[PDB]
C-alpha cells in the first residue's frame, strides 16, 4: 500500500533574506539578502505543564497543555559585508566622507618608542583618519603644556624639527605612524606634535551599537533535490551567536540566532510555502 | 588499394626532390619502388632512391573486437644510392638523405605554434598518421666495394586499416 | 553514423586571467604537450529505505563532480615555468654601474661568491668588467665608502693569480681552495663595473593562476573535437625533473570551474571539416647559411632562402627582404626568388663579435634566422 510511495527527499539550498524594522516600530524597510548561508536551522524547545491524578495511580498523568514552544533558529553568513556585521555588532553602518582639512595639528604626550600612533582620532573620526599627506613632527619635552596653536607646527616654543630618518615611518594611506624603537632624537621623557593634511577620503564604518534589531526573515528554497519550501518568519530578533573568528585557516563566518515571535495577534509566527 | 595509394603518393612525393623545387638532387622518375635489384640500368643514372616494404608480417592496435578496424605500424625500407667521392666516401649520401628526410618530414612537420607547415601534403591528405623516421645509416656495403654510396632510411608509417575497405 | 575510433594529437593554450579578474589576457600555445588527460572524481549521496528493505537504495543524486585533469608541456619557456612556479615573468634591465663595491665577510676557500645579490638583482648581476679586489682581516668591519676599496684601512691588493678566478659573465668569485692570500679569517672588498643588460627572470610566488584552457585536435585518426574549459585553475603537478636524459617535462594539473551560473564548466565543440584552404596562396620560408664564420669587415658569407607553397612547390617570383641585428650589411636587402624558388644574400660585418640574418616575405610571414659569427 505505501510499498511504492515516493517520498520526498529534499538537499537544503537556498537565499536567506532579512527585513530589518524601524525602531520601535513593527514597520519593514526591505528584505536583505545575506548572501552565501551554509547553515540554516530552525530550533524549537518546548515545556509541557503535565499534570497527574493524585486520586489514582502512583503518577498516572492527565493533562499535558505546552506552556511555551520557542521557535527560531540560526544560520551562518560566509559573505561579510557592512551590513550583516552591523546586524551582528548590533549596530548601524555610517557613510561619511572625512572633511579635507589642512595644515591639522595634533599633539602626543608621552610617547614610547616601537610603537605606532593613529592620526587623527576624534569623536568624528573614532578609527583615525585615512589619506594623509605633507606630514611634518617637532620634538618637545613631556612636561611642559604644548599646544597646537595656529601657525605652523614649527613655530611652538621649545620644540625642535624631527628628521623621519631613523625617527619615525609613516604609512600615509592609513595615518599610522610608528615611532622606530632605535630613535635617538624621540628618547626619553619626550612628546610631539605633528601637522598633516587630510585628503576628502569617502569613508564608511560600521559602530557597534546594542540595540536588539527585530525584523522578518525569509528562506527562499532552490533545493537541487526535492520540492522547493520557502519559509517565512514574519518576526524575528536577530543576535548574534558564538565567536566570529577574524583570523583562521578557512573561511570568515558570522553565526545568527533568531527567535520567531508573533509581529501580531492576528498572525503566526511562521509561514511554510 | 590504400597501401598502394600512400606508396604512390611517397613516391610522387619524393619525385618532387628537383633542383628546380629547391633540391640538390634531381629524383624525378628515379624512385623505384618493387625492385629488389638495380643494375646497370639503373646504377647508371643516381641518385635513385627505392622505397621496399619489411619483410616482418606485424599486427597491428585493433580499434574493436571482430578485428576489423586497426592502427598499422607499416615499415617502409626507403634507401638511395649516389655515386660516392672516392677520397670520402661516403660523404654524398649524407645529402641525399637530408634532402629526403627533409621531404618526408613535410607530411607531418608543423610550425613552432602547433599549426602544419604544409597543409596539403600533411599526412599525405589524411591517408597516413604518423611517418616516425629511423636512425639512417650511411655505409660501405659490409663485403664488397664500391663507388656507390648508399643511405638506408626506414620509415615507419601510421594509417587506419579498416579491412572492409583496405 | 560510423563509429568516430580516434587517436589523439592538437595543440593546447591556456588564456591566463589578470590577477583577481575573469579578464581574458590572451590564449598562450603551451607547445607540445605529449599528454592531455581529463578526470573526473565525482562523489554520489545515497538515500536508502528504512521502512521496508534492508538496504534498499531508493535515491541517489550526484553532490560533487570534480571535472579536471592534467596535462605535459615538453617545450621550456618563460611563460609556462612562471605558470608551473605559480609566479611571474619579469622583464628587466641592470643598471649600468661604474666602481660598483661589495663586502664579503667572511670568504671561506673552494666557494663562490656572486655579485650584485640584492633585492633589485636577487640572482646577482651579469657582465662584469674590471673586477679588482683586496683582502682584510675578518675581526675589524670594513666600509665601502666613496672612493677606491684601496683607500680601505687595512685591506691589501689580492693579486688574482693563485688567489682567485673571476666568471665576469656570470659576477662569480672562485676563491682557490690552495689560496694562500686568502688563508685565514678575512674578508675581501670588491670593485667591479657592471654592463647594462636586460636580464629575463621568472618570480616565483604563492598565488594560484586561473584562465581559460583550450585544446584543439589534430586527431591524425577521427574526427576531431575542440576542449574549451572557460576557468581553470592550473597548479603544478609532480616533479620537474631539471637534470636526466629524457626531455624536461612540467607537468600540469588544472580543475575547471564555472566562469559564472551561466557558462558551464567544459564546452566540447564538434568540428564538421571545413574547406581546405587555397595552397597555391599559402607560403612557406626558410633559410639556412652557407658556413656561420666569416672574417669581420670580409667578403662575408651566403645564406640562401627557399620559399615554398602549401604544397611544398617552389614559388618563383616572391619579393623577399632581408634584416640583421647589429652592424651587419645585407646586399641585396630585397630580393626576388628564383626560378627554383631559392634568393641569396650576402652579409658581412664591421665589428667582430656574432650576428644573425633573417628575411621576411610580402605578408610578413617569417622571422627565420641563421647565426653568424664575425671574427
Amino acid at each position: 500500500m505505501n510499498d511504492n510511495y515516493q517520498n520526498n527527499y529534499v538537499v537544503g539550498r537556498g537565499t536567506v533574506y532579512f527585513d530589518r524594522f524601524q525602531d520601535g516600530t513593527n514597520r519593514k524597510t526591505g528584505e536583505m539578502y545575506f548572501g552565501n548561508t551554509p547553515e540554516f536551522t530552525i530550533n524549537t524547545d518546548s515545556e509541557t505543564l503535565d499534570h497527574y491524578s493524585s486520586d489514582h495511580g502512583m503518577r498516572v498523568m492527565d493533562a499535558s497543555v505546552l506552556l511555551e514552544a520557542s521557535q527560531g533558529g540560526t544560520f551562518t553568513c560566509d559573505n561579510i559585508n557592512a551590513d550583516n556585521l552591523a546586524l551582528w555588532f548590533l549596530g548601524e553602518v555610517s557613510n561619511t566622507t572625512q572633511t579635507q582639512q589642512t595644515d591639522a595639528k595634533e599633539v602626543f604626550n608621552p610617547i614610547m618608542r616601537g610603537r605606532y600612533y593613529q592620526l587623527g582620532t576624534t569623536d568624528d573620526n573614532p578609527t583615525g583618519v585615512r589619506g594623509v599627506t605633507n606630514f611634518q613632527m617637532v620634538k618637545a619635552d613631556a612636561s611642559i603644556a604644548i599646544s597646537v596653536g595656529s601657525g605652523d607646527i614649527t613655530s611652538i616654543v621649545g620644540a625642535t624639527v624631527v628628521n623621519p630618518a631613523g625617527n619615525y615611518e609613516i604609512d600615509l594611506e592609513a595615518g599610522r605612524i610608528y615611532i622606530e624603537p632605535d630613535s635617538t632624537d624621540l628618547s626619553g621623557n619626550v612628546q610631539i606634535a605633528v601637522q598633516y593634511d587630510v585628503d576628502a577620503q569617502k569613508r564608511t564604518l560600521v559602530i557597534g551599537k546594542s540595540n536588539m534589531v527585530y525584523g522578518a526573515l525569509r528562506m527562499i528554497s532552490d533545493n537541487p533535490v526535492g520540492l522547493n519550501k520557502n519559509y517565512y518568519f514574519p518576526k524575528v530578533s536577530i543576535a548574534p551567536d558564538g565567536d566570529y573568528a577574524l583570523k583562521g585557516d578557512d573561511w570568515q563566518v558570522m553565526s545568527f540566532t533568531f527567535k520567531a515571535m508573533q509581529l501580531n495577534n492576528i498572525t503566526q509566527r511562521v509561514y511554510i510555502d | 588499394s590504400q597501401r598502394l595509394d600512400i606508396l604512390k603518393a611517397l613516391t610522387a612525393h619524393l619525385e618532387q626532390i628537383t633542383i628546380a623545387n629547391g633540391y640538390a638532387y634531381d629524383l624525378k622518375g628515379k624512385v623505384y619502388r618493387g625492385r629488389d635489384r638495380f643494375g646497370a640500368d639503373f646504377t647508371s643514372r643516381l641518385p635513385i632512391v627505392s622505397i621496399l616494404e619489411a619483410k616482418a608480417t606485424d599486427y597491428g592496435s585493433f580499434a574493436n573486437e571482430e578485428q576489423t578496424v586497426r592502427m598499422d605500424d607499416w615499415v617502409l625500407l626507403v634507401q638511395g644510392w649516389v655515386k660516392d667521392d672516392p677520397r670520402n666516401p661516403t660523404d654524398p649520401a649524407y645529402e641525399l638523405l637530408a634532402e629526403v628526410e627533409k621531404r618526408l618530414a613535410m607530411l607531418v612537420a608543423k610550425d613552432e605554434q602547433g599549426q602544419p607547415m604544409y597543409p596539403a601534403l600533411y599526412r599525405l591528405g589524411g591517408k597516413i598518421a604518423k611517418l616516425t623516421l629511423a636512425q639512417p645509416v650511411v655505409r660501405p656495403p659490409e663485403d664488397g666495394l664500391s663507388d656507390t654510396a648508399f643511405f638506408f632510411l626506414p620509415v615507419r608509417v601510421g594509417l587506419k586499416v579498416d579491412i572492409r575497405n583496405p | 553514423y560510423q563509429n568516430n575510433y580516434v587517436v589523439g594529437r592538437g595543440t593546447v593554450y591556456f588564456d591566463r586571467f589578470q590577477d583577481g579578474t575573469n579578464r581574458k589576457t590572451g590564449e598562450m600555445y603551451f607547445g607540445n604537450t605529449p599528454e592531455f588527460t581529463i578526470n573526473t572524481d565525482s562523489e554520489t549521496l545515497d538515500h536508502y529505505s528504512s521502512d521496508h528493505g534492508m538496504r534498499v537504495m531508493d535515491a541517489s543524486v550526484l553532490l560533487e563532480a570534480s571535472q579536471g585533469g592534467t596535462f605535459t608541456c615538453d617545450n621550456i619557456n618563460a611563460d609556462n615555468l612562471a605558470l608551473w612556479f605559480l609566479g611571474e615573468v619579469s622583464n628587466t634591465t641592470q643598471t649600468q654601474q661604474t666602481d660598483a663595491k661589495e663586502v664579503f665577510n667572511p670568504i671561506m676557500r673552494g666557494r663562490y661568491y656572486q655579485l650584485g645579490t640584492t633585492d633589485d638583482n636577487p640572482t646577482g648581476v651579469r657582465g662584469v668588467t674590471n673586477f679588482q679586489m683586496v683582502k682584510a682581516d675578518a675581526s675589524i668591519a670594513i666600509s665601502v665608502g666613496s672612493g677606491d676599496i684601496t683607500s680601505i684601512v687595512g685591506a691589501t691588493v689580492v693579486n688574482p693569480a693563485g688567489n682567485y678566478e673571476i666568471d665576469l659573465e656570470a659576477g662569480r668569485i672562485y676563491i682557490e681552495p690552495d689560496s694562500t692570500d686568502l688563508s685565514g679569517n678575512v674578508q675581501i672588498a670588491v670593485q667591479y663595473d657592471v654592463d647594462a643588460q636586460k636580464r629575463t627572470l621568472v618570480i616565483g610566488k604563492s598565488n594560484m593562476v586561473y584562465g581559460a584552457l583550450r585544446m584543439i585536435s589534430d586527431n591524425p585518426v577521427g574526427l576531431n573535437k575542440n576542449y574549451y574549459f572557460p576557468k581553470v585553475s592550473i597548479a603544478p603537478d609532480g616533479d620537474y625533473a631539471l637534470k636526466g636524459d629524457d626531455w624536461q617535462v612540467m607537468s600540469f594539473t588544472f580543475k575547471a570551474m564555472q566562469l559564472n551560473n551561466i557558462t558551464q564548466r567544459v564546452y566540447i565543440d564538434i568540428v564538421e571539416a571545413a574547406a581546405a584552404v587555397d595552397p597555391t596562396a599559402q607560403r612557406t620560408i626558410e633559410i639556412t647559411p652557407a658556413s656561420t664564420t666569416a672574417t669581420t669587415g670580409g667578403a662575408g658569407v651566403v645564406c640562401t632562402v627557399t620559399v615554398r607553397d602549401g604544397t611544398g612547390t617552389a614559388v618563383q617570383g616572391d619579393a623577399v627582404t632581408f634584416t640583421t641585428v647589429a652592424g651587419a650589411t645585407v646586399t641585396p636587402n630585397s630580393a626576388t626568388t628564383g626560378a627554383t624558388g631559392t634568393a641569396t644574400t650576402t652579409v658581412n660585418r664591421a665589428a667582430a663579435g656574432t650576428a644573425t640574418v633573417t628575411a621576411t616575405l610580402a605578408n610578413g610571414k617569417a622571422a627565420t634566422t641563421g647565426t653568424i659569427t664575425f671574427s
